[PDB]
């Protein structure tokens, strides 16, 4: 208990884990403006991402909206891993 | 009466030396002083809520703008006092923090279209005042023109800048061409029942946000906020997130959005987690920023939100300001100066800051404590008081990813403290030359304004029930 | 009351809306890129982001619609469930068992806390403090949520509570009486 | 003008002192001392007649700000008293000297840093329990945490960093949702008030969501088994009256939460939660105290014995009787005494002195050390739940109150008498007997400060085991107040 | 050409006092122990055996005395009783 | 209390100046008179406020 | 290495010796 409970996995839901998951996190966040040699044209090719994706979204969400959480979820996976 | 300042002043600055410039800053430091002391009486005008419209369905006037007003000659008071005062008597400040000629022009310039637009009914008067707000934002970037960084940014900030403005040009064009109409107030609830107007009304919203930051397109604004030097950035990151947030406060133009509850979640989330492995004072320092405007997005969701807008910017603006303000003061216990323009970059390099002017821990601790939301402290009860406003109306998945924010961004702020109080092998035993007195005792003040305010809530709250109700 | 669901419609529906989604990640990942890419890179060089927008959506709506349909019921337990299928979905990338188990119950706890709030961003109209009945209740009637009252009905707390533990339909003392 | 004055007259002393003398200690001690005098001369004007709040005062009203307020319409920060809050603030107030005295010699370089933080984390845990809004509950609820971040962070072990995290981060992050659930009552009752509020009735479906909030707050205070995370390395690597003013103080206060807030307003809720509350209260008995049999490390042991008697301590709050109540507070209260006087001879007599925590090191400490010897085992003995010591009383009406509201909960909570025993008499034989060792040179004999120390912390738990009748006087209101047999 | 200023004249920090002699022979073995159990979770990696007690620990263990406790909530009084009268409720 | 209010917000004041010295590494005694006129200037910030409350209040009662 | 729990402590340990483990009183 003393270790594989107390120290092993109440801290992998603990502060031990949480460090591991906000370390990946935020790398695949901060990289994900890495790749572009230019800081305009990356830019300007987000800002284009989005106000597609944005707007289908709204298209797949007011026919269905259970349709639009796995959606999410994946973004979620993309964006953050 | 910035008018008459703007006239009154580039007149004077075509005829003033380059010596001169310094001290002109100053005069003008003091004449806002006295259009806050000797004209705030006008707030006798807005009793009960009365709203005014003047120059003919076109300037919209109410209290909530008056003390958006206010605030914004309170926070240029004290920029201006950084331009215009010395630091340190050294021949190295007055080549590290000098202003140029025309700053001061651009800076009155930008204040004239960003009080345009809180105190803005019309959609032309709304989208001239961008317009020049945008281009007092490009010239103030791009004015410290021998820089690489701050020319690379302006200019970057030029073109992410064209397209949102030509995205709300477009939305409002869209607004007109199922309605020949101008304001928001044609709307007027039995509308919006029987039109369309989501689509409309929602992209207007998000041309408007995309250019404080929020989160899909965010990486272009904390490069800016890198690139450009320390003084040019204290003032562009507040005043666009005040003006265009207390705009769009103002108007309710996005309850229950689902995009808007969309973008604020995601912000929340990339705002806490995105500042996290960072080592440069400025990025961690504006992801600070992406966070605190998230707080705000969740505050258009809602209906009759001026509480805890009002109290949460003057909370956000006051601990900006002064966690700007101290760093500021520790480049002078840092053992290494590159970069004339921007001096201090890496948060390592305030490390030893506990052995040298520890009063100056105690002011970055207080504030820093703040920004996480401690219940002595000021910003505390402007998250408590967004609370109160999400949890009241139906709001449950958005206050838990707030509070889970929350708790990732306490990290990156602590971090400022962690590397604070440090042990340094090299202290300062004493000093020739101190620090300038109407200079430091402006962040006492931002200090005691932080420690004990609250004490004045109670108060507050009853000025705040009669001026608007 | 409920209405069962249309397991093999919805999941065709998301199945098209994922491929889409997979479509459009996919380009976007090939023009925000560095280096030799071409037309036919979209699919070669995609880093399997269409089997993620595919698998997520079938799982979840598969789980979830089943999940309904078997309980009778809708509440927060099926996002629960379908959450769950979806972190199985997301963790089977990573070819390891305790990752994949990791993924599973977290994903699925996540999913729950969401579906247990309302399964909605956004608010609620008629749910809400503000558009809803509030205070004292004016008069006695039946207490509806966010009302508050001084006195509750015993029989209520009986009917609530039980019939146990300290808690009785008479109190203690009128049980105990002389006559 | 009168209580400016006052003012104006002991900020001048205090710069005086400064400018004359280096440290403040003395000014300090004197400041706490003059504490208890006027605590005690407010139990002796206290009316234990009355269910009352006796000595009521607000705080930042609207009519005056700065200062007292006499209005007839109040919406600044209450403050007063019961029974059942003086209690605490009697086992709080002596408490505070104490740790103020612990310190007299060790901190060296900054001194007036840490004797003010210290001073101030024991000022404001005064307050907590004075406070009677929810808002001005909490407000000093967390107040704390900053200067416990600034205490760990500074002075400690090696390890100050990750444990001045861990007070900040599991503490705060527990805190959030009582915030949500404090808010949530805020909107439904528009009035924070420890008076009024027992006199409300809420849904059970909105008794049912607003009771989770604050329990799994109480659940990170009161270390249960899911988070008592942080309890082991924020004790570990603390300074000595950090941690002497964490476990007999914070534990204590969010025990004192429990009744305060909780049991008052979620009747109904809480009758359908005591078997989870029983689970999760069984689960930290059994759990903590048998992971204690594998430690290498000395101040984590006693660490981990706080986590086993607040797991005790919380099945007689929840227990529904008289008998629970009291046996809850009387725990409370002799673990406030006994429990840092443990963290003195593992923190004061054993690590000013060798400076290492590891258990392999000591041994055979009676022959060099004969009266610490004499201390460690007969302050062993009264952390077991061995009688006449205040802590078996606390044990013994706690797992009485938990055998009646559930019977079988209480067959396997009452196996803690032995669970309790083993891990604290395994050290003790450790620590007392055997060749003296061979890592250990020889060192002085305790001190004449941490006899006294220990003299006190030990005859205040000995008067409550043998007449635990010493501060019924307080409680007899708040042991019936609580309780719902309908 | 941008150096800290010359009127610094910083010195060097000292902690202060007696130097303390050394009470105690520090064990490279004990030391090295201790350093690797107080830090054993940045090394913990679940295999077969951890998995069979975070099983029975966290989720066993809590279902069972779950089970246990919700049945028996009002079965028992015990509080005044006689032969022949039950006491269980149900 | 329109006297405590005066005394409290000059506390606030002498904070300020306090705080002030002491970041600039001065003592804290360092100029006194500039507690007397940072003690005044926010105690001038007490009066503004305290009048501005008093007129809410009078407009309130005037509703009835 | 000769109990079974002392294999099962085998792959969480990384530069540490993994030693005999022989009773004291032996
Ligand atoms: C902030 C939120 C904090 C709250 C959660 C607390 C943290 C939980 C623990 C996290 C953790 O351990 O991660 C370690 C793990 C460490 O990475 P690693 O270096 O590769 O592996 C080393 C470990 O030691 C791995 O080696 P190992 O053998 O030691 O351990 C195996 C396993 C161990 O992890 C475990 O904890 C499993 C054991 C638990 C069993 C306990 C049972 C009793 C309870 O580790 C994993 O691989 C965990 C992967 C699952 C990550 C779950 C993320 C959930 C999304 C949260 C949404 C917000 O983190 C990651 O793998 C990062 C993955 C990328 C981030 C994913 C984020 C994307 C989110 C997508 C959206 C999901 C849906 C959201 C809801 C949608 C509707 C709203
Ligand atoms: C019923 C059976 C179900 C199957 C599961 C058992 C499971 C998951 C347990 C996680 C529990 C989750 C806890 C959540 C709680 C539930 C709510 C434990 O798998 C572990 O089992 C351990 C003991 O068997 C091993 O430990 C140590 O091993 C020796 C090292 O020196 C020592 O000799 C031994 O003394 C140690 O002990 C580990 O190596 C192994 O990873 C996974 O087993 C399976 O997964 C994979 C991944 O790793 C395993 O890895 C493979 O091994 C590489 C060569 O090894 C290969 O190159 C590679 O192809 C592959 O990576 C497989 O083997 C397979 O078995
Ligand atoms: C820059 C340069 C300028 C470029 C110009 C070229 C294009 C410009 C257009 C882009 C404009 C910018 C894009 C902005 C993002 C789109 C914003 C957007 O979706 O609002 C949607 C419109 O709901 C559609 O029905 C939207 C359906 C739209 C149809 C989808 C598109 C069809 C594609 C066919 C394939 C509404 O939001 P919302 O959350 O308030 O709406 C909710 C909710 O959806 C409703 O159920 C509720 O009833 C309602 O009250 C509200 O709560
Ligand atoms: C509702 C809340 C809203 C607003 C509240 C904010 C501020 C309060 C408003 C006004 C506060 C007015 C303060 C005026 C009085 C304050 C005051 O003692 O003088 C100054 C600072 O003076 C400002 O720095 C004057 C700067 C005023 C700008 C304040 C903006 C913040 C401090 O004296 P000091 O010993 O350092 O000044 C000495 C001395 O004057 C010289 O002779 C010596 O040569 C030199 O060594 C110097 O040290
Ligand atoms: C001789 C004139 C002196 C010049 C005064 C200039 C002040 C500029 C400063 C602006 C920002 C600083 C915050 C001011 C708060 C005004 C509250 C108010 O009253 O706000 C209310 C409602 O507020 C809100 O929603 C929330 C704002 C909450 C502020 C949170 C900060 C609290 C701590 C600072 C306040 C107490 C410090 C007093 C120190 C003795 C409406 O505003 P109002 O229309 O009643 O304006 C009053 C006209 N007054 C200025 C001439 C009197
Ligand atoms: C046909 C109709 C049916 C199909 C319609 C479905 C439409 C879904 C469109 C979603 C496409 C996925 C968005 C995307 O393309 O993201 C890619 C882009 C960069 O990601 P990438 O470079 O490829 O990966 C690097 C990882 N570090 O990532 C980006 O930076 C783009 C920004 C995100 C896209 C906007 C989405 C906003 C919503 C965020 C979700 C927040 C959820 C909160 C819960
Ligand atoms: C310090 C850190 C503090 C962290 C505290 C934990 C934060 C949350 C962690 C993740 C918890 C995930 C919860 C999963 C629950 C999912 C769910 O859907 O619950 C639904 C359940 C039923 O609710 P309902 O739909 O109204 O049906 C009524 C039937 N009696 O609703 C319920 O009955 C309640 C189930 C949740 C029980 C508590 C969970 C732990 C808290
Ligand atoms: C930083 C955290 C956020 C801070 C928020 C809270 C701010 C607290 C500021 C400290 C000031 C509070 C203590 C002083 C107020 C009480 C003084 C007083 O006069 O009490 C009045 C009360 C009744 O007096 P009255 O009604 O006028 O009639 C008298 C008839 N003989 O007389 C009484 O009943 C006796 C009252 C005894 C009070 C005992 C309090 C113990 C602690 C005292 C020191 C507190 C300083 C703490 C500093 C750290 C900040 C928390
Ligand atoms: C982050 C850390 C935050 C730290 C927070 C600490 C909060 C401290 C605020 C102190 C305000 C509370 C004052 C307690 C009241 C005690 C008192 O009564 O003082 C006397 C005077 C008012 O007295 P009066 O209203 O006339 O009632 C007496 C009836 N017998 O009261 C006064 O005249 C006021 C004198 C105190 C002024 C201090 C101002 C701040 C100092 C810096
Ligand atoms: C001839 C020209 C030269 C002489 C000038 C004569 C001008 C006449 C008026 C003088 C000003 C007196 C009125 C203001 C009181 C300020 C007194 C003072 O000097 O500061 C008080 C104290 C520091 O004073 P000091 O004893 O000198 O200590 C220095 C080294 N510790 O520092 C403090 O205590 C500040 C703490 C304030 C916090 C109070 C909060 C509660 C209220």
């Amino acid at each position: 208990i003393a270790h594989h409970v107390d120290k092993g996995s109440l801290y992998r839901l603990g502060p031990v884990g949480i460090n591991r998951l906000l370390n990946k996190a935020s790398y695949n966040v901060i990289n994900l403006s890495s790749n572009t040699r230019s800081s305009l044209s990356m830019n300007s090719m987000l800002i284009l991402i989005t106000i597609v994706s944005l707007l289908l979204l709204v298209l797949v969400m007011n026919v269905n909206f259970i349709i639009v959480i796995p959606v999410l979820i994946s973004i979620l996976y993309i964006l953050f891993s | 009466m910035l008018i008459l300042a703007i006239i009154s002043l580039i007149t004077f600055v075509s005829m003033s030396k380059l010596s001169d410039n310094r001290a002109i800053i100053r005069l003008i430091n003091i004449y806002l002083i006295l259009v806050l002391v000797l004209d705030s009486f006008l707030y006798l005008l807005f009793l009960n809520n009365q709203t005014y419209t003047v120059m003919g369905e076109l300037l919209i006037f109410n209290s909530f703008t008056f003390y958006i007003d206010m605030l914004i000659y309170f926070i240029m008071i004290v920029i201006s006092s950084l331009y215009g005062y010395n630091l340190y008597n050294n021949n190295l400040y007055k080549t590290l923090f000098e202003p140029k000629k025309e700053l001061i022009i651009l800076f009155l310039i930008n204040i004239l279209g960003a009080l345009l637009i809180v105190h803005s009914n019309d959609f032309i008067t709304l989208f001239v005042a961008i317009e020049l707000q945008s281009y007092s934002i490009y010239l103030i970037t791009a004015i410290y023109n021998s820089s690489y960084k701050a020319s690379k940014a302006s200019m970057l900030y030029f073109f992410m800048g064209g397209i949102l403005s030509i995205l709300i040009a477009y939305s409002i064009n869209t607004y007109y061409s199922v309605l020949n109409s101008y304001t928001l107030h044609s709307l007027d609830s039995l509308i919006i029942n029987t039109l369309d107007l989501n689509l409309i009304l929602i992209a207007l919203s998000l041309g408007l946000l995309f250019k404080i930051g929020i989160a899909p397109l965010h990486k272009w604004l904390i490069s800016i906020y890198e690139n450009t030097p320390i003084l040019i950035t204290i003032y562009i990151s507040l005043i666009p997130k005040i003006s265009i947030l207390s705009y769009l406060v103002l108007s309710n133009i996005s309850i229950n959005s689902l995009v808007i509850s969309i973008l604020a979640i995601l912000t929340l989330l990339v705002g806490s987690v995105g500042g996290l492995l960072q080592i440069k004072i400025k990025r961690l320092l504006a992801f600070s920023g992406l966070t605190n405007a998230g707080y705000m997005m969740l505050l258009l969701l809602l209906n009759n939100n001026e509480f805890s807008y009002l109290y949460y910017i003057t909370q956000y603006s006051i601990s900006h300001l002064a966690i700007f303000m101290i760093i500021i003061f520790s480049i002078y216990y840092i053992n290494y100066i590159n970069n004339q323009y921007n001096p201090i970059i890496y948060v390592n390099q305030l490390k030893g800051l506990i052995h040298d002017n520890a009063y100056l821990v105690l002011s970055m601790a207080i504030v820093v404590f703040s920004f996480i939301g401690i219940p002595p402290l000021l910003g505390f009860f402007g998250k408590l008081n967004i609370l109160m406003s999400i949890l009241n109306n139906g709001y449950y998945f958005i206050s838990i990813v707030l509070i889970v924010a929350s708790l990732i961004s306490a990290l990156y702020y602590l971090y400022l403290l962690n590397v604070s109080i440090q042990d340094k092998n090299n202290i300062l035993i004493n000093s020739n030359e101190t620090v300038s007195s109407v200079l430091s005792y402006i962040l006492s003040s931002l200090i005691i304004l932080i420690t004990f305010g609250f004490i004045y809530n109670s108060l507050i709250i009853d000025i705040f029930n009669v001026y608007f109700n | 009351h409920f209405h069962p669901y249309n397991t093999l419609g919805l999941a065709t529906q998301s199945a098209m809306v994922g491929l889409g989604a997979g479509v459009v990640a996919a380009a976007a990942r090939n023009s925000l890129a560095t280096g030799p890419r071409n037309i036919l890179t979209t699919f070669s060089k995609s880093g399997g982001v269409v089997t993620i927008f595919t698998g997520a959506s079938i799982a979840y709506v598969f789980t979830y619609c089943s999940a309904a349909n078997l309980r009778e019921r809708k509440d927060g337990w099926n996002h629960m469930w379908a959450g769950a299928a979806t972190g199985a979905v997301l963790g089977a990338r990573t070819k390891l068992v305790p990752a994949f188990i990791g993924w599973t119950v977290l994903c699925g706890a996540a999913c729950g806390l969401f579906g247990w709030t309302g399964a909605r961003f956004n608010a609620d109209r008629k749910a809400s403090l503000e558009q809803s009945p509030k205070g004292f209740v004016q008069e006695d009637a039946h207490q509806t949520f966010w009302e508050v009252v001084h006195r509750r009905p015993l029989s209520l707390t009986v009917e609530q509570l039980g019939e146990g533990r300290g808690i009785n339909a008479v109190p203690i003392a009128t049980a105990t009486e002389a006559p | 003008m009168f209580l400016t004055s006052i003012l104006l007259s002991s900020l001048y002393l205090f710069n005086r002192i400064l400018a004359w003398q280096g440290n403040v200690k003395h000014f300090y001690l004197f400041a706490s001392n003059l504490l208890l005098l006027f605590i005690v001369v407010l139990y002796i004007n206290f009316n234990t007649f009355s269910n009352s709040f006796q000595f009521n005062f607000e705080l930042f009203n609207s009519l005056n700000p700065f200062g007292l307020s006499n209005s007839d319409i109040s919406n600044g920060l209450l403050f007063g008293i019961d029974g059942l809050s003086l209690t605490f603030i009697l086992l709080t107030v002596l408490l505070i000297p104490l740790t103020l005295l612990g310190n007299w010699y060790n901190i060296n370089f900054n001194s007036n840093l840490y004797y003010t933080l210290v001073l101030a984390i024991g000022l404001v845990i005064l307050l907590n329990f004075w406070a009677l809004d929810y808002i001005s509950f909490y407000i000093l609820f967390e107040a704390t945490l900053p200067l416990l971040f600034i205490l760990i962070h500074i002075y400690g072990s090696s390890d100050s960093e990750r444990a001045s995290f861990y007070v900040l981060m599991f503490t705060l992050s527990g805190s959030l949702f009582m915030l949500l659930s404090i808010v949530v009552i805020s909107i439904v009752l528009n009035t924070t008030n420890f008076i009024n509020h027992n006199l409300f009735v809420l849904s059970l479906d909105l008794q049912t969501i607003i009771w989770l909030g604050l329990f799994i707050a109480i659940m990170v205070k009161t270390p249960l088994f899911p988070i008592h995370v942080w309890l082991p390395v924020v004790h570990s690597e603390s300074p000595l009256a950090g941690s002497m003013i964490l476990a007999g103080l914070i534990l204590k206060l969010a025990l004192y939460a429990i009744l305060r807030l909780l049991l008052p307003l979620l009747c109904e809720a809480q009758i359908l939660y005591t078997p989870m509350i029983y689970i999760i209260s069984l689960l930290t008995i059994i759990l903590t105290s048998l992971a204690t049999l594998r430690q290498i490390d000395l101040k984590v042991i006693i660490a981990y014995s706080s986590i086993s008697h607040m797991g005790i301590a919380i099945l007689g709050v929840c227990s529904n009787t008289s008998l629970g109540i009291y046996g809850s507070i009387v725990l409370g209260v002799a673990h406030g005494f006994v429990s840092p006087a443990l963290f003195l001879i593992v923190g004061g007599i054993l690590y000013d002195r060798y400076h290492i925590r590891i258990v392999n090191y000591y041994k055979g400490l009676t022959t060099y050390m004969p009266q610490l010897a004499t201390y460690i085992i007969i302050l062993s003995f009264a952390n077991i739940g061995t009688p006449l010591t205040g802590n078996f009383t606390g044990e013994f009406l706690s797992l009485q109150g938990g055998f009646i509201r559930n019977p079988i909960i209480g067959g396997i909570s009452c196996i803690s008498v032995l669970l309790a025993a083993i891990y604290q008499l395994k050290l003790t034989n450790k620590l007392t007997g055997g060749i003296s060792s061979i890592y250990m040179h020889r060192t002085n004999d305790v001190t004449i400060r941490e006899k006294f120390i220990m003299n006190i912390l030990i005859i205040s738990t000995l008067i409550i085991g043998i007449c635990p009748q010493i501060m019924y006087n307080l409680l007899y209101w708040t042991v019936n107040n609580y309780i719902y047999i309908i | 050409e941008l150096k800290p200023s010359s009127a610094i004249q910083r010195g060097p920090l000292n902690k202060g006092g007696w130097d303390a002699p050394h009470a105690l022979h520090n064990d490279g073995a004990i030391d090295r122990y201790a350093h690797w159990r107080t830090f054993y979770q940045e090394r913990f990696k679940y295999t077969r055996a951890t998995g069979k007690s975070t099983l029975i620990f966290l989720v066993a263990f809590p279902a069972l005395i779950g089970y246990v406790a919700y049945q028996s909530e009002g079965l028992f009084e015990f509080a005044g009783k006689r032969r022949g009268e039950s006491v269980t409720t149900r | 209390a329109l006297f405590t209010s005066l005394v409290g917000a000059s506390g606030l004041g002498f904070a300020t100046k306090f705080l002030s010295n002491k970041i600039r590494l001065k003592p804290a005694g360092y100029y006194p008179l500039g507690y007397v006129f940072s003690g005044v200037a926010w105690a001038g910030l007490g009066l503004v406020l305290h009048n501005v409350h008093q007129h809410s209040l009078e407009v309130l009662e005037k509703k009835k | 290495i000769r109990a079974s729990f002392d294999k099962a402590e085998e792959p969480m340990l990384g530069d540490y010796p993994d030693i005999d483990p022989f009773p004291a009183q032996l």
